[PDB]
RNA sequence: AUCGCUUCUCGGCCUUUUGGCUAAGAUCAAGUGUAGUAUCUGUUCUUAUCAGUUUAAUAUCUGAUGUCCUCUCGAGGAC
C-alpha cells in the first residue's frame, strides 16, 4: 500500500533494523539520491520515522540508482501507512 | 484453387471462389507485366505498348 | 440479447477473409473480437510479433516438456578451453568418495591450495577469446517443442549435408563440390524434378563446380546432358563496385 | 552501381534490386523498425545513413552476407548500427571531407541553424578514451537544465555507439578541482585531456 | 506424390531424407512411420512430393543413391533372379544402367560390369540381379541382340558364379 | 562493466528460460532484468533481443513471483532495448479476441506508456480512417 | 526428482515413488499399458 | 563503427528571449534560447553592437523561459522549465562567465509529456511566486523567500489538478501586494468526447480564468471564470499594483480585449487592417508576439501581426477603471518569435526565420499624421491603415542565421582548393542561397 | 483489488491509459492528443510544420491548440 | 555309434557371501512465523432438445421434459 500524495523536499529516513535497502527496489547497493515524502507523512509523530519499520528516523532512505535510471523516484512519499 | 493458407476456414464453396476471385484480381494487379506496362514510341513521335510494338515491328514496319 | 445481437454482428470467417486487404492473418477466432478490422490491421502491420500459441491450450506453458529426459547444459568453447571442467570433476569424485569422518578432518585441518588455474588463461578467454553465439533477431518467440522442429524451407538443390552424403554415397568436406550427387546421375539421364525446373543441378544442368572432373567412371561428371545439336538440357551443364566499409578500424 | 536504397515517408530505407535482363525490380532487404526518414545517405555498398523527422540520426548496416540477387513483410533484413539523437531536425548528410587529407566524415545539418560532423575511431585507444571520459563526465557534471544526458541522447530509441563531443568539450570550460578529480581518474594530465581533446577537432576539422 | 522408401536404410535419417527431398523438390512429407516396437526404419516409407512429375523425376534420382551404402529405390507406394547381359557397351554409367535395365522390374544389384582389371576398360559383358526372373525374361527378351549404345545387347538369364 | 560477461551468459540463461522450472525461469528473469539496467546503453542490443524473445512467452502465468519478476524484466528491458520493440512485441495482443490475453497485454502497455510515453510518439502504427473519422495523422506526413 | 514414464507422475523424494509404484494409477494406466500392448502386437 | 560527435556552428535561430539586469548592474542583459542551448548577449549603448557573452549547454529542451526579480534585489534570476520533470533557477557569475543552479525541484517524469508541467510557467510580477503548467491537468505553484542571508529559498509546491482541462496559457496578474494570481486561458473537451453529434464540438467557450494564491492558509482557490467570447491565443499582462490597473488583454482573433474582474465593464477592440491587401478572404488575423515598455512616466504595449505589421496599445484610463483603448500603427518588421523592447532606446526583434534584428526607437508612435484608432470609436465597417516603410524605428543591429537550413551541399565550387558548403535557407521571400567557406572575409 | 482502486486511481492519474475493453475510439484520439503536445513541446517540429505549410509559430500552435479539441472525428456510437 | 560308469578337462554365470572373540563390544540420533506455489494422493461426472446467463470457443449455470383411447415408464394405432 503506497501514500503516493505528491512529492516535497521533505527528507525521508530509515530505522536501523530498516538500514541500507532501496524503498522499493529492494537492493542494497549503488544509492544515487535522496528521498522526499509529502507533508501529510511529513507531520506530527510520524516526524523522522523509517518508511519501512516505522522505526525512529537515523539513517537517510535512498534509491537504488536502478530506480533513478527508470524514474521510479519521481513519484512522490512512497509510505506504506 | 491451390491449397494455399488464405482460404483455410472458409468451408463453402462460393465464398471460397470468390475470395479467390479477388485474390486472384490483386495477384494480377501486383504483378508487372511488360507486355501493357513497358510501353514503346514508335518513330513516329506516337507511343505504343511493348506487345503492339514488336507487333507491327516483326509483321512489317518497324 | 444484447451479446446476442453483436454475435450476428459476429460475421464470417469468409466475410473477414474477402473485406481484408491482407487476407494471412485472419485465423479462427479473430471473429468474436470486438473490432476485427483493426485487429486483423494490426496483425497484418510490419514488423509486429503475434500472441504466443498457446493461450487456448488447456496444459500450462512446458508441462507439455514434462515427459522426456535432457541433457545438462554445454558450456561455451572458449570456457572449456581454459580446462576448469576438470578441475572441477576432480574435485568432485575426490569428494564423493570421502568419509564424513575424513571431511571433517579435511574442516579441521584444510588441503588449503589444493589446485591451481592461472590467470591470463582466464583473463584470455574472457577477453581474448569471446565470440558471438548464434542470436535470434526480432519475432522469433520460441514456444514448447522449437529445438526439435527439425528446420524446413530450403527448397534449394545445393543443400547438402555431410551424413547426407556419406549415407547416400556421395561425398563430404571440399568435395561437396565437385561431388555431383546420385540424384544429379538421373538428373542428367531425364532430367531434374518437374516442381524445381526452377533448380539446376551441378555437373548435371551448372558447370563444372570447382576443379571437376569429365569422365565416366566413379567420380566424375560424363555427359552434360545435350541435346543432339549440341544445346544443354539447360542451362549450360557444361559451362561458357568498391565493397569497403566507411566506418572500420585499423 | 547497381543497388537502389529506397527510403519511404515511415517504415524505412528499402532496398532493391534491378536486374537488368529479366528487367525486374525486387525487394530483398530493407528494416526492422519504423522511421520517419527526412534523407538518407550512402556509406558503403551495404551501409546507409538516416536522418529522421524527430530528432535522430541512425546508421543501418546489410548483414555482410546478403543473397543480393534472387527471387513480417520481408525476405531477410538490415541491422541497426548507430543510433544517435541529435536534437533536432537533420535535413541533410553527406559524407565527405573537409580539410585537405582530413580523414572522411559526415556533415549534418539540422533545421535550426546547426552544422556539424561525425567522425569515425581508429584505435580502441582513443574509443575507450573518450569513452570513459563522457562517462565520468556525465557523473560528475550533468547538464543544466535538469536532464539526464544519456537520457537526452536516448531519447527514442537508445544510444549505440556514439560519444557526445560537445558533452567532452565542455572538459575546457569545466573548474580546476573537476579537472583535476577526472584527469586524475584517467591519470592523465588535465594537459594530456584538453590535448587529446582538441586534436581530435584538429584532424577532422576546424 | 507417394513414394515408396524402398531398401529404406535403416539409419539413414528422416531429416536428411527430408532436405534430399527439397534438394529434388517439394519437400513436403518423409515419413517412415515404423514397427510399433523398434523404432528404426521399417524397409518402406512414405515420401510425398506434392508435385506428381516432381516426385516422379525425384523417384528417378534418388534410386541407386547409396542409401546406407546401398542402392535405395523411390518407388510407387535370391533364387537367381539375376540375367547376364553381354556384348555390352561400354559407354553407360550407373545409374543410366539402372535406369535402361529397370524397365520391367527393379534392380536388387545394379548392372555389375566383368571389366578388365588391369586398365578400367571392359571387354563387353556385366550381370545385374533385377526383380523376378520372368522380369529378366522379358527384359532380355526386349534386347535380345537389340539396340544397345555401340554394341547391340545381347541379354538372358545368369549364370552361377 | 556487464558489457563484457553478458555474451558468456546468454547462453546459460536461454537454457534456463527454455523450461526447467517456474523457480527456474523466475530467476533466469531476474537476471535478464538486471543485465539490461546494467548494460543500458552500451550497444549490446542484439543479446537482450534474444533474450526478449525467450522471456515474453511467459507473459501468460499466474504464480505471483513469476509473473512478477517477468514484468520486472520487461521494465529494464524496456530502458535498455528501447520502447519501439516493446511496443512491437505489444501490438497484435491488445485487441484480442480473449480476455485473459487482452488484460496482460494492456497491463505490459500501461506499463510501457507510464514511462517513456513521449518516444512512442514516433512509434504508433499507421492506423487507416474510415468514413466518419480521421485517423490518419497528415501532421507526420508533410514533406519538405 | 524422480519420474514414472509410465504415469508420468513427477516426485520430490523416494517415500512417495515407493508409494506411487504401490499401483492405484499406476495399477491402472499399467494394466491398460499391457492391454493395449497385447493388443498391438498380438527332406 | 564507432563515431564522435563534434558541431561546428551551434544552432542560430532563436526560440526564446527575456531581458533583464542579469549582472545586477542597470546595464540591461538579452538571455535567448537556442534549442538545447541558453545563451547570453549584452548590446552595448554605444556603437549598438551586441556581444555574446555566455553560450552554455543544456542538454534538454527549453519549452520555457522566465526572468524575475526579487522584491528588491538587484539581480535578475532566472526560471527554466524544460522537458525534465524539473523546475530550475539559474543566475549569471561574471566573474566565472558561467550560469549557477540555485535551486533545483523534481515534480515528474521526464520527456515532453502531456499531463506533466513545463510548457506554461509563469511568475508574480513582484517575484513572490512561479506557477508551473502542463497542457492538462496540472498546475503548481512555488513560493520564494530570501533567507536570513538572502539567498533564495523554494518551499514544497502548491496544487491545482483539474481534470480535462486544456490550457491555451498562463500569466501573473500585477496585483499590490494582496495574494497573487493567475489568470490561463482554459477550455474543456470533456463533453465534446461525450456527445456522438459533433455539436459540443462546436459550442464551448474558453473560459479567462484567476486563480488565486492565499498565502496565510497556503493553497490556492478558485476565484473567477468568465466564459469568453470566443478562443484567442493568449494574454498580454497589464501593469497593475501602484502603476496602471490590473487585468489582461485577450488578444483573440481579431480583437483585443481589455478585461479584469471586479466591477470593470470588459473592453473591446477590433484589429484594425491594412487597407487594399492581398489576402484571401478567409484570412483572419491574430495577435503573434507583444512586448510592454513600462517605464517612469507610463506604459505600453507593442504587438505584432501575422503580416509583420507592429502596433503600439496604451490604456485610456479614469480613476481605477481604464476607459477605452488606442492602438495606433507603429512600424512593420520581420515577423518576430519575441521582441524585447530595451530600455537605452531599443528593442530586439528575434526573427523566426533568417537573421534577426536590432531597431532603436525614435519616436513614441505618437502625434503624426498617422490615424487613430480606438476602442470608443463605434463603426458599423472596420478601421484600415496604409503602411510605409521604416519611421518611427531604426535598423540598428543584424545577427546572421542560418535557421532554417533547408538544403545543403558539400563541394569545391570557386577555383580554391578547399571546399566550400552551398546552403539553401530561409523561408519564402526572405530565403536565399548562401555560400559557406573556411575563410574570414 | 484495493491494488484496482490504486489501479483506476492510475487510470485516473495517467491519461491515455487502458484496460482490456478500451475502443479503437479512445486508444486512438489520446495517441493523437499526445502527439499534438509533442508537437508543441518539441521546438524543432514545430519549425518543420510553420515551414512545411507556409504559417508562422503563433498561427501553428493556435492550429494545433483547437484541433487538440475533437482531433479525431466525433465519437463512437 | 549306443547305452552304463570312471576320471579329468572345459564353458556358463550360478551360487556364496567373508575378520575370530566380548558386556546383541558400548553409546545415541532436540527447529520456527506467515502466507502462498507446485507435486503427489484421495474423489467425481452420457440426458433427450431448447431458452437464457456465460465464455475467444467450449463448458458452467439456470430452468420442462403432441394429444386421445387402451393394455401391460413402457405398447398398437385415429391422428
Ligand atoms: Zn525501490
Ligand atoms: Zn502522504
Ligand atoms: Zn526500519
Amino acid at each position: 500500500i503506497f501514500c503516493r500524495k505528491q512529492a516535497g523536499v521533505a527528507i525521508g529516513r530509515l530505522c536501523e533494523k530498516c538500514d541500507g535497502k532501496c524503498v522499493i527496489c529492494d537492493s542494497y547497493v549503488r544509492p544515487c539520491t535522496l528521498v522526499r515524502i509529502c507533508d501529510e507523512c511529513n507531520y506530527g509523530s510520524y516526524q523522522g520515522r523509517c518508511v519501512i519499520c516505522g522505526g525512529p528516523g537515523v539513517s537517510d532512505a535512498y534509491y537504488c540508482k536502478e530506480c533513478t535510471i527508470q524514474e521510479k523516484d519521481r513519484d512522490g512519499c512512497p509510505k506504506i501507512v | 484453387i491451390p491449397n494455399t493458407a488464405h482460404f483455410a476456414n472458409v468451408t463453402q464453396i462460393e465464398d471460397a471462389v470468390s475470395l479467390w476471385a479477388k485474390l486472384k484480381l490483386q495477384k494480377a494487379s501486383e504483378r508487372w507485366q511488360p507486355d501493357t506496362e513497358e510501353e514503346y514510341e514508335d518513330s513516329s513521335g506516337n507511343v505504343v505498348n511493348k506487345k503492339t510494338y514488336e507487333d507491327l515491328k516483326r509483321q512489317g514496319l518497324l | 440479447s444484447k451479446k446476442k445481437l453483436r454475435r450476428m454482428n459476429r460475421f464470417t470467417v469468409a466475410e473477414l477473409k474477402q473485406l481484408v486487404a491482407r487476407p494471412d492473418v485472419v485465423e479462427m477466432h479473430d471473429v468474436t473480437a470486438q473490432d476485427p478490422k483493426l485487429l486483423v490491421h494490426l496483425k497484418a502491420t510490419r514488423n509486429s510479433v503475434p500472441v504466443p500459441r498457446h493461450w487456448c491450450f488447456k496444459r500450462k506453458y512446458l508441462q507439455g516438456k514434462r515427459g522426456i529426459e535432457k541433457p545438462p547444459f554445454e558450456l561455451p568453447d572458449f570456457i572449456k578451453r581454459t580446462g576448469i571442467q576438470e578441475m572441477r570433476e576432480a574435485l568432485q569424485e575426490k569428494e564423493e568418495q570421502k568419509t564424513m569422518k575424513s571431511k571433517m578432518r579435511e574442516k579441521v585441518r584444510p588441503k588449503m591450495g589444493k589446485i591451481d588455474i592461472d590467470y591470463q588463461k582466464l583473463h584470455d578467454a574472457f577477453f581474448k577469446w569471446q565470440t558471438k553465439p548464434k542470436l535470434t533477431i526480432h519475432g522469433d518467440l520460441y514456444y514448447e517443442g522449437k529445438e526439435f522442429e527439425t528446420r524446413l524451407k530450403e527448397k534449394k538443390p545445393g543443400d547438402l549435408s555431410d551424413e547426407l552424403r556419406i549415407s547416400l554415397g556421395m561425398p563430404v568436406g571440399p568435395n561437396a563440390h565437385k561431388v555431383p550427387p546420385p540424384w544429379l546421375i538421373a538428373m542428367q539421364r531425364y532430367g531434374p524434378p518437374p516442381s524445381y525446373p526452377n533448380l539446376k543441378i551441378p555437373g548435371l544442368n551448372s558447370p563444372i563446380p570447382e576443379s571437376c572432373s569429365f569422365g565416366y567412371h566413379a567420380g566424375g561428371w560424363g555427359k552434360p546432358p545435350v541435346d543432339e545439336t549440341g544445346k544443354p538440357l539447360y542451362g549450360d551443364v557444361f559451362g561458357t563496385i568498391d565493397r569497403t566499409p566507411w566506418g572500420e578500424l585499423e | 552501381g547497381h543497388r537502389v536504397i529506397v527510403s519511404d515517408v515511415q517504415e524505412s530505407f528499402i532496398w532493391v534490386r534491378y536486374k537488368r535482363n529479366e528487367n525486374q525490380l525486387i525487394i530483398f532487404a530493407d528494416d526492422t523498425y519504423p522511421r520517419w526518414v527526412t534523407t538518407a545517405s550512402l556509406l558503403d555498398y551495404d551501409t546507409v545513413a538516416g536522418a529522421d523527422k524527430f530528432g535522430n540520426i541512425c546508421v543501418v548496416r546489410l548483414p555482410p552476407n546478403t543473397n543480393d540477387e534472387v527471387d513480417n513483410g520481408a525476405s531477410q533484413k538490415a541491422e541497426v548500427i548507430m543510433n544517435y539523437h541529435v536534437g533536432e531536425t537533420v535535413l541533410s548528410l553527406q559524407k565527405t571531407t573537409l580539410i585537405p587529407g582530413g580523414s572522411e566524415s559526415l556533415v549534418y545539418t539540422t533545421l535550426s541553424g546547426g552544422i556539424g560532423i561525425l567522425v569515425p575511431f581508429t584505435s580502441h585507444e582513443d574509443h575507450d578514451f573518450f569513452q570513459h571520459v563522457e562517462m565520468h563526465l556525465r557523473s560528475e557534471h550533468p547538464p543544466l537544465c535538469g536532464r539526464d544526458h544519456l537520457s537526452f541522447r536516448s531519447y527514442y530509441f537508445p544510444v549505440k555507439n556514439v560519444i557526445d563531443g560537445d558533452l567532452c568539450e565542455q572538459f575546457n570550460s569545466m573548474e580546476p578541482n573537476k579537472q583535476k578529480n577526472v584527469s586524475e581518474e584517467l591519470d592523465r594530465t588535465p594537459p594530456e585531456v584538453s590535448k587529446k581533446l582538441e586534436d581530435i577537432r584538429t584532424r577532422y576539422a576546424f | 506424390a507417394t513414394v515408396y522408401v524402398g531398401g529404406l536404410d535403416e539409419k539413414v535419417s528422416e531429416p536428411l531424407l527430408w532436405e534430399l527431398f527439397l534438394q529434388a523438390g517439394p519437400v513436403v512429407n518423409t515419413h517412415m512411420p515404423k514397427d510399433r516396437v523398434t523404432g528404426q526404419h521399417q524397409g518402406y516409407g512414405f515420401v510425398e512430393f506434392l508435385s506428381e512429375e516432381d516426385a516422379d523425376y525425384a523417384i528417378k534420382i534418388m534410386n541407386m543413391i547409396k542409401l546406407y551404402g546401398k542402392p535405395i529405390r523411390v518407388n510407387k507406394a535370391d533364387v537367381g533372379a539375376n540375367i547376364f547381359i553381354g556384348n555390352l557397351d561400354p559407354e553407360i554409367d550407373e545409374k543410366l544402367l539402372y535406369d535402361t535395365f529397370s524397365a520391367f522390374g527393379v534392380i536388387l544389384q545394379t548392372p555389375k560390369i566383368m571389366r578388365d582389371p588391369d586398365t578400367g576398360n571392359s571387354k563387353g559383358y556385366a550381370f545385374i540381379n533385377f526383380a523376378s526372373f520372368d522380369a529378366s525374361d522379358a527384359a532380355i527378351e526386349a534386347m535380345n541382340g537389340q539396340y544397345l549404345c555401340n554394341r547391340p545387347i545381347t541379354v538372358s538369364y545368369a549364370f552361377k558364379k | 562493466m556487464g558489457k563484457d560477461y553478458i555474451y558468456a551468459v546468454t547462453p546459460l540463461l536461454e537454457d534456463a528460460l527454455m523450461d526447467r522450472d517456474l523457480v527456474h525461469r523466475q530467476t533466469a528473469s531476474a537476471v535478464v532484468q538486471h543485465m539490461s539496467l546494467g548494460v543500458y546503453g552500451f550497444g549490446c542490443e542484439d543479446s537482450l533481443n534474444h533474450l526478449l524473445n525467450y522471456v515474453w512467452p511467459n507473459v501468460f502465468e499466474t504464480s505471483p513471483h513469476v509473473i512478477q519478476a517477468v514484468m520486472g524484466a520487461l521494465e529494464g528491458l524496456r530502458v535498455a532495448i528501447g520502447p519501439c520493440r516493446m511496443l512491437q512485441y505489444c501490438l497484435q495482443g491488445l485487441f484480442h479476441p480473449a480476455r485473459k490475453v487482452r488484460d496482460v497485454y494492456w497491463k505490459i502497455y500501461n506499463s510501457i506508456y507510464i514511462g517513456s510515453q513521449d518516444a512512442l510518439i514516433a512509434h504508433y502504427p499507421r492506423i487507416y480512417n474510415d468514413d466518419k473519422n480521421t485517423y490518419i495523422r497528415y501532421e507526420l506526413d508533410y514533406i519538405l | 526428482s524422480y519420474e514414472c514414464k509410465l504415469c508420468l507422475t513427477l516426485h520430490n523424494n523416494e517415500g512417495s515413488y515407493l508409494a506411487h509404484t504401490q499401483g492405484k494409477k499406476h495399477q491402472t494406466n499399467l494394466a491398460r499399458r499391457a492391454a493395449k500392448e497385447a493388443k498391438e502386437a498380438p527332406v | 563503427m564507432f563515431l564522435y560527435n563534434l558541431t561546428l556552428q551551434r544552432a542560430t535561430g532563436i526560440s526564446f528571449a527575456i531581458h533583464g539586469n542579469f549582472s545586477g548592474t542597470k546595464q540591461q542583459e538579452i538571455v535567448v534560447s537556442r534549442g538545447k542551448i541558453l545563451e547570453l548577449l549584452r548590446p552595448d549603448p554605444n556603437t549598438g553592437k551586441v556581444h555574446t557573452l555566455l553560450t552554455v549547454e543544456v542538454f534538454g529542451v527549453i519549452r520555457s523561459l522566465m526572468a524575475f526579480r526579487l522584491t528588491g534585489g538587484t539581480k535578475d534570476y532566472i526560471v527554466v522549465g524544460s522537458d525534465s520533470g524539473r523546475i530550475v533557477i539559474l543566475e549569471y557569475q561574471p566573474s566565472k562567465n558561467m550560469f549557477e543552479k540555485i535551486h533545483q525541484e523534481t515534480f515528474g517524469k521526464s520527456g515532453c509529456r502531456r499531463i506533466v508541467p513545463g510548457q506554461f510557467l509563469a511568475v508574480d510580477p513582484k517575484g513572490r511566486a512561479v506557477m508551473i503548467s502542463a497542457i492538462e491537468k496540472q498546475k503548481l505553484v512555488y513560493i520564494l523567500n530570501r533567507d536570513a542571508a538572502a539567498r533564495l529559498t523554494i518551499s514544497s509546491p502548491l496544487e491545482a489538478h483539474k481534470a480535462n482541462t486544456l490550457v491555451y496559457h498562463v500569466v501573473g496578474v500585477d496585483v499590490g501586494f494582496e495574494n497573487p494570481m493567475f489568470a490561463c486561458l482554459e477550455m474543456d473537451y470533456e463533453e465534446a468526447d461525450n456527445d456522438p453529434t459533433g455539436e459540443a464540438a462546436a459550442n464551448t467557450q474558453q473560459t479567462l480564468t484567476f486563480y488565486e494564491l492565499d498565502l496565510g492558509l497556503n493553497h490556492v482557490v478558485r476565484k473567477y471564470s468568465e466564459p469568453l467570447e470566443e478562443h484567442g491565443n493568449f494574454l498580454i499582462t497589464v501593469p497593475g499594483g501602484s502603476d496602471g490597473p490590473s487585468g489582461v488583454l485577450i488578444c483573440s482573433e481579431n480583437y483585443i480585449t481589455y478585461k479584469n474582474f471586479g466591477d470593470q465593464p470588459d473592453i473591446r477592440c477590433p484589429i484594425p487592417r491594412r487597407r487594399n491587401d492581398l489576402d484571401d478572404p478567409e484570412r483572419g488575423m491574430i495577435f503573434v508576439c507583444s512586448a510592454t515598455h513600462k517605464t517612469k512616466s507610463m506604459f505600453f504595449f507593442l504587438a505584432q501581426t501575422e503580416q509583420g505589421d507592429i502596433f503600439k496599445i496604451t490604456l485610456e484610463t479614469d480613476e481605477d477603471m481604464v476607459t477605452e483603448i488606442r492602438l495606433k500603427y507603429f512600424d512593420t518588421v520581420p515577423v518576430a518569435a519575441a521582441m524585447c523592447v530595451l530600455k537605452t532606446g531599443f528593442l530586439f526583434v528575434a526573427s523566426e526565420f533568417g537573421n534577426h534584428y536590432l531597431y532603436q526607437i525614435a519616436h513614441l508612435g505618437d502625434d503624426d499624421e498617422e490615424p487613430e484608432f480606438s476602442s470608443a470609436m463605434p463603426l458599423e465597417d472596420t478601421f484600415f491603415f496604409q503602411p510605409r516603410p521604416l519611421k518611427n524605428l531604426v535598423l540598428v543591429d543584424e545577427l546572421d542565421s542560418l535557421s532554417p537550413i533547408l538544403f545543403c551541399q558539400i563541394a569545391d565550387l570557386a577555383n580554391e582548393d578547399t571546399p566550400q558548403l552551398y546552403v539553401a535557407c530561409g523561408r519564402g521571400p526572405r530565403s536565399s542561397l548562401r555560400v559557406l567557406r573556411h575563410g574570414l572575409e | 483489488y484495493t491494488i484496482h482502486s490504486q489501479l483506476e486511481h492510475l487510470q485516473s492519474k495517467y491519461i491515455g491509459t487502458g484496460h482490456a475493453d478500451t475502443t479503437k475510439w479512445e486508444w486512438l484520439v489520446n495517441q493523437h492528443r499526445d502527439s499534438y503536445c509533442s508537437y508543441m513541446g518539441h521546438f524543432d517540429l514545430l519549425n518543420y510544420f510553420a515551414i512545411a505549410e507556409n504559417e508562422s509559430k503563433a498561427r501553428v500552435r493556435f492550429n494545433l491548440m483547437e484541433k487538440m479539441l475533437q482531433p479525431c472525428g466525433p465519437p463512437a456510437d
